[PDB]
């Protein structure tokens, strides 16, 4: 009703490639963890905490020296308040433990670490992905969540076996505390991908693909969770899908939700959508780049940020402020 | 819950293959790189290199390149240290170790040496010619390898004990160990070392008389 | 290759002393320094990683610190337990390196030795060998002479030493000094004498015996 949008677009460049990306906000400043898995000879597996310094990327601290870890492990980072909590878990069955390398800071470049062990954890046979996350309030205690989800299923007896969480009310020390979720539209028969909650205001949500047997690609699930029991969320999905755009990814801005489109599965150009409404068009082309991977970093109620790879080393950001004017 | 127990002491000959094995439990196998630190003989610690078993890739300190080689046993959970032409050099205490968990195995003593086993000769040595408290030993001489073991009594006497460590000289070991007993319990009671030399099988006892 | 230099090679204190070890890198390490204790029965633990965090299981008496390239390990009361070798580890840049290492040992009151000199027994002359044992036994610090006089003339071939580890139970050191010769040479000279010298007195402590 009385609202309006503002946007302007900003260039980042990176001397390391990163095999993925994990963009977080710490202190209204942006981050990222890095993944650098070249598979030389001479290489070796980085891990880099980087920060946004005027136009480029500054490498503060490779987390991945720390550890004796193998392959390319789990990364669950945590962004509180003051403190940042980033978690490498190894990549996995018949073990039923998961050991991890906790790290703690304060700041941005000083990072504590020591070796944890989720001995029997509840998250055995299912999949589990990295992913940047905010702390959840459960009755008076926040809890920090790793949560997975099960790739197949051609029967399912009970519907809150499907997605399960995993949570730390000590900063991820231990972990302990299981957390339910029911979701009936759990599919028979379909493989589920990249599973990652959005936590916002308190509220949780879960963002994944889906595999499509007919066509080959993975099309973008969203649910919406409302708490119910303590310990116990319901999850229903959440329809944005729209026609000739391809559902890429959801968050909140306002009270309300915001959304990128593709316009086909090669995301030649970009659009955002505010509460179904207004619209902004994204073309990264000036050229022969595009705005796959694009993904919404949320800074506050009003402030978010779109950031895509245009081109190899090269980061566009996009940010938004949306909001009410009365 | 994890632990590494490595093999057990070795003697070889230099140009013979030996091989160290590390076998691991209580965590995956692959999904830690897995070290080699090599302790030299009366001086300080060197680190060797490390495999990973994922991968069977390998980092290998250069100084090392042409004399030691890293494998791995995913089937077994078991990483392999092997050197196919050991000299005299090689000798030394081998360790696996998750380096960067801190997690240790005991180590293993290699012996890389062309000297021929030879068990030792014990000699007593008793004092000439009194005070309240009066000293003996025994003296374990021209063995190889080590170790030897030297007890007084099959143990009895154990507060004024030493047992010096073994020199080397031309190829074979000396020894001595010391007893100090009160003028009372000797000659009035009967002192006996035991020697135990387990590489040549040999166990000898040589009680200690008092002389002329 | 990053050259860690480690201070002080030795040292010497009390049991609830604080003690500082201090290594040095040669190059910037960005504070990948691990401290590692080697214990006497050759088992090794991490003590800090990182340069200044303690790993569980580590008693808070331990800690590290950093000032520009020189990292310290800081044992604030000393323990028995905390008595055994002590390495710094750099594990910023292949291939990693070691510091050569700290033996930390106990610091008690003087002490002077007990000196004993054997004669060389007749099962070892019957066997063409002659040696003379002389045992310098549980003195404090460290640090004797021993010298040989044959006939009142001074003696240095074929004298071998040997060296114990602190005594577990009374902090104190002994030496045996063993001077092997033939039995025919043995034979042809009267008095033998073992002479030690040491912190504890300013004259030396002198044992004999006569061939007859």
């Amino acid at each position: 009703r009385h609202v309006f949008i503002r946007t302007e677009l900003s260039f980042i460049k990176n001397n390391v490639p990163c095999i993925r990306d994990m963009f977080f906000i710490y202190k209204r400043e942006l981050y990222n963890i890095c993944l650098d898995d070249l598979k030389g000879e001479e290489d070796e597996t980085h891990i880099y905490v980087q920060k946004k310094v005027k136009d480029s990327w500054i490498t503060l601290n490779d987390l991945f020296k720390e550890t004796d870890l193998t392959g390319r492990p789990h990364i669950f980072a945590y962004v509180d308040v003051e403190e940042i909590i980033i978690l490498l878990c190894e990549d996995e069955n018949r073990k039923k433990d998961m050991t991890c390398h906790r790290f703690y800071s304060n700041d941005g470049k000083e990072y504590n670490n020591a070796e944890i062990t989720i001995s029997d954890y509840i998250l055995k046979d299912k999949l589990l992905s990295s992913y940047v996350s905010l702390p959840l309030k459960i009755e008076n205690r926040e809890y920090f969540l790793i949560c997975g989800v099960s790739p197949y299923k051609f029967k399912d007896d009970n519907k809150k076996d499907d997605i399960l969480c995993m949570a730390s009310h000590d900063k991820g020390e231990t972990w302990g505390t299981k957390i339910v979720i029911k979701y009936d539209n759990y599919k028979l028969g379909v493989q589920y991908f990249f599973l990652r909650p959005y936590i916002s205001k308190n509220d949780l949500s879960f963002h994944f693909y889906v595999g499509d047997n007919i066509n080959n690609v993975k099309n973008v699930n969203f649910i919406e969770c409302t708490h119910e029991k303590d310990l116990e969320f319901v999850c229903s999905n959440r329809d944005f899908l729209k026609d000739n755009k391809v559902l890429q990814d959801v968050s909140t801005l306002n009270d309300e939700y915001i959304v990128s489109y593709g316009n086909d599965n090669n995301f030649a150009e970009c659009y955002i959508f505010f509460n179904n409404e207004n619209s902004i068009l994204i073309k990264p082309e000036k050229t022969a780049a595009g705005c796959y991977g694009g993904t919404f970093v949320k800074i506050d109620e009003n402030r978010a940020l779109f950031i895509y790879s245009s081109s190899q080393g090269i980061y566009n950001i996009h940010t938004i402020y949306y909001a009410n004017y009365e | 819950q994890v632990q590494l127990q490595q093999s057990g002491p070795q003697l070889v000959r230099p140009g013979a293959s030996v091989k160290i094995s590390c076998k691991t439990s209580g965590y995956s196998f692959t999904s830690f790189w897995m070290h080699w630190v090599k302790q030299w003989p009366g001086q300080g610690l060197e680190w060797i290199g490390m495999i990973d078993p994922s991968e069977n890739k390998i980092r290998l300190n250069q100084n090392f390149k042409d004399r030691a080689t890293l494998t791995v046993d995913t089937s077994s959970a078991t990483a392999y240290i092997q050197f196919s032409r050991p000299t005299s050099e090689d000798s030394g205490v081998y360790y696996c170790a998750m380096v960067r968990r801190g997690y240790w195995g005991q180590g293993t003593t290699l012996t890389v040496s062309a000297a021929k086993t030879t068990p030792p000769s014990v000699y007593p040595l008793a004092p000439g010619s009194t005070n309240s408290m009066v000293t003996l030993g025994c003296l374990v001489k021209g063995y190889f390898p080590e170790p030897v073991t030297v007890t007084w009594n099959s143990g009895s006497l154990s507060s004024g004990v030493h047992t010096f460590p073994a020199v080397l000289q031309s190829d074979l070991y000396t020894l001595s160990s010391s007893v100090t007993v009160p003028s009372s319990t000797w000659p009035s009671e009967t002192v006996t070392c035991n020697v135990a030399h387990p590489a040549s099988s040999t166990k000898v006892d040589k009680k200690i008389v008092p002389r002329d | 290759d990053i050259q860690m230099t480690q201070s002080p090679s030795s040292l010497s204190a009390s049991l609830g002393e604080r003690v500082s070890l201090t290594c040095r890198a040669s190059q910037e390490i960005s504070g990948y320094l691990s401290w590692l204790q080697r214990k006497p029965d050759g088992t090794i633990k991490r003590l800090i990683y990182t340069a200044s965090t303690v790993d569980s299981g580590v008693p808070n008496r331990f800690s590290g610190s950093r000032s520009g390239s020189d990292y310290s390990l800081t044992i604030s009361s000393l323990e028995s337990e905390d008595f055994a070798d002590y390495y710094c580890l750099q594990y910023d840049t292949y291939p990693w390196t070691f510091g050569g290492g700290t033996k930390l040992e106990i610091k008690r009151a003087d002490a002077a030795p007990t000196v004993s000199i054997f004669p060389p027994s007749s099962e070892q002359l019957t066997s063409g060998g002659a040696s003379v044992v002389c045992f310098l036994n549980n003195f404090y610090p460290k640090d004797i002479n021993v010298k040989w006089k044959i006939d009142g003339s001074e003696r240095q071939n074929g004298v071998l030493n040997s060296w114990t580890d602190q005594d577990s139970k009374d902090s104190t050191y002994s030496m045996s000094s063993t001077l092997t010769l033939t039995k025919d040479e043995y034979e042809r000279h009267n008095s033998y004498t073992c002479e030690a010298t040491h912190k504890t007195s300013t004259s030396p402590i002198v044992k004999s015996f006569n061939r007859n």
